[PDB]
């Protein structure tokens, strides 16, 4: 008879930007816009004059 | 500024005397702004302005 | 590139709900932790 | 949006509440963001009383311009969205209204074309108070039903 | 100290270029949002397309996603429309009067 169903659910979603409203339950992002620096001139395979 | 001309108020011509000490938020110039008396031209002057 | 603000996102799926056709919470109105692999 | 019954008692065109005005709700939300917040200050970097050099003032107004062309081109494609943002509500709207008049009334329907339910069993205005209101006990009427 | 003309118009064309990366940047996301939502519909549907073709005459379409089977059906009956080895064509004599 009755076999019933649905689909899955998580328990902590947060906020994001669309064009028509702010801060929706949306699971995951990452940022796009890097904020932390390598405080130290990278300088692996370039011979490098300081 | 009105008939003042903005680089006139570190001279002063004799239509900036009203204008020499000024403080402002909003500075206004005039088309009429001369900013001289005595014919000539400040070198270098829109980087001054 | 630069930019003003200091935070922009992205996801990978499903908004949440807690227990443009309207298929999240539709008529199937719930969800689950039953199925753990999928969605 | 609308709910309307009709009877052998009258003819009333009414609304149909769990929806009805959240036609404001993501309505609202389009406008500010669209109209949005304009912060940075801009210096003046030309005179129009008098002359700034031609090499520059080619380089200053082929940046303008360029810059020009760049908002210009930008202007007409932030408009053509919310048309498209309009009428997806007028549809998620429709199939909500579909989708909630074929589950409470369960063996008391046959789909339409017209957008409007045949109900299977008598209905006077106290039956016309079940439906719209989500009191309808679709287990009491359902002996009768099936032989309509 | 660059000169200060120069020096303004670098500045004004650098932050009218930081002015159109930044309104560009706000722009992307929205989209991806939107591109996440159709793929919940796009397989609501989908499943909502399968379970009404495998099982001809024996469902009632529902208002809550579950269907109720016209027939008997234990454990190796579970092992037919799960993998697709329904036989919807044996147990339709039975399913009409039920
Ligand atoms: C979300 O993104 C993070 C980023 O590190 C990742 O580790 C994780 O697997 C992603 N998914 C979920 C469901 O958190
Ligand atoms: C720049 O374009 C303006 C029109 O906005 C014009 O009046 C001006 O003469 C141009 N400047 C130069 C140096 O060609
Ligand atoms: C209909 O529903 C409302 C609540 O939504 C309830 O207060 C009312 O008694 C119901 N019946 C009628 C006839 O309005
Ligand atoms: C240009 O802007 C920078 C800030 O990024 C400032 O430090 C600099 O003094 C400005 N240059 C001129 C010539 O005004
Ligand atoms: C179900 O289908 C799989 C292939 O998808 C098949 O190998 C298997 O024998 C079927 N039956 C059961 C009971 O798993």
């Amino acid at each position: 008879d009755k076999i019933c169903l649905g689909h899955h659910a998580v328990s902590n979603g947060t906020k994001v930007n669309t064009l028509t409203e702010r801060g929706v339950e949306v699971v995951n992002a990452t940022e796009t816009v890097e904020r932390t620096n390598t405080p130290r001139i990278c300088s692996k395979g370039k011979r490098t004059v300081d | 500024l009105g008939q003042c001309g903005l680089l006139g108020t570190i001279t002063g011509p004799p239509q900036c005397d009203q204008f020499l000490e000024f403080s402002a938020d909003l500075i206004i110039e005039r088309r009429e702004g001369s900013d001289v008396c005595y014919p000539g031209k400040f070198v270098n002057e829109e980087a001054l302005r | 590139r630069y930019v003003k603000q200091r935070s922009l996102l992205l996801a990978t799926g499903m908004k949440n709900v807690p227990e443009l056709f309207g298929a999240i919470a539709g008529f199937i109105e719930n969800g689950w932790e039953g199925l753990i692999d999928g969605w | 949006y609308g709910f309307r019954h009709q009877n052998a008692q009258g003819e009333g065109t009414a609304a149909d509440y769990k929806s009805t005005q959240s036609a404001i709700d993501q309505i609202t939300g389009k406008l500010n963001r669209l109209i949005a917040k304009t912060n940075q200050q801009f210096k003046l970097i030309d005179n129009e009383f008098n002359e700034v050099e031609k090499q520059i003032g080619n380089v200053i107004n082929w940046t303008r311009d360029s810059i020009t062309e760049v908002w210009s081109y930008n202007a007409e494609l932030l408009v053509a969205m919310e048309n498209q943002h309009t009428i997806d509500l007028a549809d998620s709207e429709m199939d909500k209204l579909y989708e909630r008049v074929k589950r409470q009334l369960r063996e008391n329907a046959e789909e339409d074309g017209t957008g409007c339910f045949e109900i299977f069993h008598k209905c006077d205005d106290d039956c016309m108070a079940s439906i719209r209101n989500n009191t309808y006990d679709h287990r009491k009427y359902r002996e009768e039903a099936m032989q309509n």
